[PDB]
């Protein structure tokens, strides 16, 4: 797409993947992050839209592992352009996701994530006929202590470990080196990796594997019972606790409660809160921030502003 | 030594006052060669210190809680400009996480990067942040020496803190030397010069004070038209010998349209993008 | 435009070179003719001991450019065209820097080795000129002539100055 294709492309509630990169720069391997989100567990309508916004010449010899998805553009750009950014309407989209191939090229723990930064810090400080600021972003960032860049209405220190900094529990950043204890979970209990890989992957089975090992690209079918009863799995969602069927139960009453009427009438098997960051204070605040609690004890109380993670079935 | 050494020679310029403000380096290299011996030749008002500004415990010792300002110096021979103002704007936006109000002048190698700092929601130039662009004010004052020549070592030589050189040959460096004397300064205007046309008080303070006064904050204006008369509170921006001479300008009471001609708001002339090959 | 001062001394063979000189002293600067990037590291110190400076140098070199043009040109990347209004129009209604001929009537025969600050006097409330300095040529001091063209840079004279015919005038003069 040219800006003006884009712009008048009424493109909302889609996925924008910001992409530093370059002829030189190694593939990131963008399949793993399309094939998740394309899933048959979604409706066709219920698919999110996605658009690559970097360098053309970069996406060109990595496209052809992603030429057989559906709802997918690029826009030849720059993630640093607010006019790029306009085109794409960031404003609008359920996810801006920041990644950088340019990892590898210099070392000097400063030089390896200024791209990123500039690009969160661009994005937060937008204006739209409200501020940027609200706009959900996820950074990848090669070195876990610049973490600290992201925020500012945080507290930061260089001997924290990365999972009790304020962005990295807000869900706002990812680094890869939260994955170097997988390796000793994986060790104490081989069946681990079976069910991250099976929850994360949009459940790629071992028969997925072959099929791609001998073609090296996804081959398409045509449809038969089996075909169709293999979409009769459950997805991870987010519930709004302001909807009729929860609301009431919302007012400070128990997850318990909600977790129990949840499951045995819709099998949908909540398993934590993301709660708003001052959701505990007396005061109100403009914070639109919201934090991570995973298996909340039972006796716990439900804010009527809390989104519940959940586990849905097909239909 | 390229980078500090002019600098230094100002700052602790023996004209302007015998004052003691700046007293603090931080670098994450080593002080080595002759470069030590530049500190050695200012011992009470120096101090170097090891340590990197990326780093909020080397920002909590040199104490950039009641630091005043900071002053960030770019590579200027760096090999590439873009690196170098991303990695100047990464020092910016560590010093103000750690610290909101601290004042920060910092050195641009290329034009747009100011866009980024004006991102950081800390920043404010209605409170004396500000950036340098080399390349904006290099070809700038090539520019403007394109329309009038040696308008650029003009400019140059009114930031520059120099005292007058007395010179007894009838040379041109003895006028020269003269003119190279005054800088640039700015007072507020006395109340005695308030309702009246800006070119009568040029005349005024020039002929009764000896003060060339140039532009006034209307927000910021330079040689303002005769219709312009001065209201209460002005700054008003003067050539002068020195400070202490500038004071006077306050002190003084009597005594002794179908087509797109323009950019969008008129500065600057346009026209529709042409194509490389029409102008070869 | 040159990468390393020092350099300088080689740009002028009438002049007198010396490897200690500062380049603000030297012939092809005071002239105009050089310019090096180093002479802007004073603008640090300059700007710290007062904030106004970087500000009024902005407006006199950049052309005017104001904080809604830096928004404009942050979002767009490229200058964007408009269409014609008063207000775009009463915009123009600057100064610009100019050089004056003192060899041209309404000034020349005050060019004789009359007083600069008359000549600033009569400019001032008859144009709205103001003139700041003289570009004078580097021998018009010798009692022989010379074929030497080179000029160099007076600052704010001290009034009682002698006005060579030869001399122009540098000025700020308003649009119409
Ligand atoms: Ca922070
Ligand atoms: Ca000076
Ligand atoms: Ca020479």
């Amino acid at each position: 797409l040219t800006r003006s294709e884009a712009a008048m492309t009424v493109l909302s509630g889609h996925v924008v993947v910001c992409i530093f990169g370059d002829v030189s720069s190694a593939l990131i391997g963008l399949r793993n992050l399309v094939m998740p989100l394309r899933a048959s567990n979604f409706h066709y309508h219920e698919l999110k839209h996605i658009v690559f916004v970097g360098s053309i010449e970069y996406l060109k010899r990595e496209w052809e592992t992603l030429h057989n998805f559906p709802k997918v553009s690029i826009l030849p750009g720059t993630p640093l352009s607010r006019a790029d950014l306009r085109a794409v309407n960031i404003n609008l989209c359920d996810m801006c996701v920041i990644l950088s191939a340019n990892q590898n090229n210099i070392d000097d723990t400063s030089l390896q994530d200024k791209e990123c930064i500039l690009a969160s810090l661009n994005i937060k400080s937008m204006q739209f006929d409200t501020t940027g600021v609200n706009i959900p972003i996820i950074t990848e960032l090669v070195n876990d202590t610049n973490v600290q860049f992201l925020d500012q209405d945080d507290d930061d220190d260089p001997d924290t470990e990365l999972y009790l900094t304020q962005p990295f529990a807000c869900g706002t950043a990812f680094a890869v080196s939260v994955l170097d204890s997988l390796m000793s979970a994986t060790y104490f209990n081989d069946n681990i990796l079976t069910l991250i890989r099976t929850l994360v992957t949009g459940g790629a089975t071992p028969e997925l594997e072959a099929l791609i090992a001998e073609e090296n690209a996804l081959r398409g079918g045509y449809s038969t019972p089996q075909t169709l009863a293999n979409r009769d799995r459950c997805r991870v969602a987010q519930l709004a606790l302001l909807d009729g069927p929860f609301a009431d139960l919302g007012d400070g009453g128990c997850y318990g409660d909600l977790f129990c009427k949840a499951l045995k009438t819709y099998n949908m098997l909540c398993f934590g809160i993301y709660r708003l960051r001052d959701a505990h204070l007396s005061t109100p605040s403009q914070c639109t921030k919201r934090y991570v609690i995973t298996n909340p004890p039972y006796e716990f109380e439900l804010v009527p502003t809390d989104l519940i993670f959940c586990l849905m079935q097909f239909d | 030594l390229e980078s500090v050494s002019n600098f230094l020679k100002d700052f602790l310029h023996k004209d302007r006052d015998d004052v003691n403000v700046e007293i603090v380096f931080l670098h994450n290299i080593s002080p080595n060669l002759e470069l030590e011996a530049l500190f050695k030749r200012h011992f009470t008002q120096v101090e170097f210190y090891q340590g990197s500004v990326l780093n909020p415990h080397d920002l909590a010792r040199v104490k950039i809680e009641s630091a005043d300002a900071c002053l960030i110096l770019a590579n200027k021979y760096c090999a590439d400009p873009d690196a170098e103002d991303a990695s100047n704007i990464m020092r910016v936006i560590s010093i103000k996480n750690y610290h909101p109000k601290i004042r920060i002048i910092t050195q641009m190698l290329q034009y747009h990067n100011k866009a980024h700092l004006l991102n950081i929601p800390s920043w404010n130039w209605k409170e004396g942040d500000d950036a340098i662009c080399l390349a904006e004010l290099k070809l700038g004052f090539i520019a403007q020496s394109c329309l009038a020549q040696g308008l650029s070592t003009m400019l140059a030589n009114l930031f520059s803190m120099r005292s007058f050189i007395k010179i007894e040959e009838d040379t041109w460096q003895k006028y020269y030397l003269e003119g190279v004397s005054n800088e640039m300064y700015t007072e507020y205007l006395s109340s005695a010069f308030v309702g009246l046309s800006f070119p009568t008080v040029c005349e005024l303070c020039f002929v009764k004070l000896k003060l060339l006064m140039i532009a006034i904050e209307s927000r910021i204006l330079i040689n303002p038209g005769n219709h312009l008369k001065i209201q209460e509170g002005t700054l008003g921006f003067f050539i002068a010998s020195d400070a202490k001479e500038v004071k006077r300008a306050f002190f003084y009471c009597k005594a002794c349209s179908n087509v797109k001609k323009y950019d969008s708001t008129g500065m600057f002339h346009w026209c529709a993008p042409k194509e490389i090959e029409k102008v070869i």
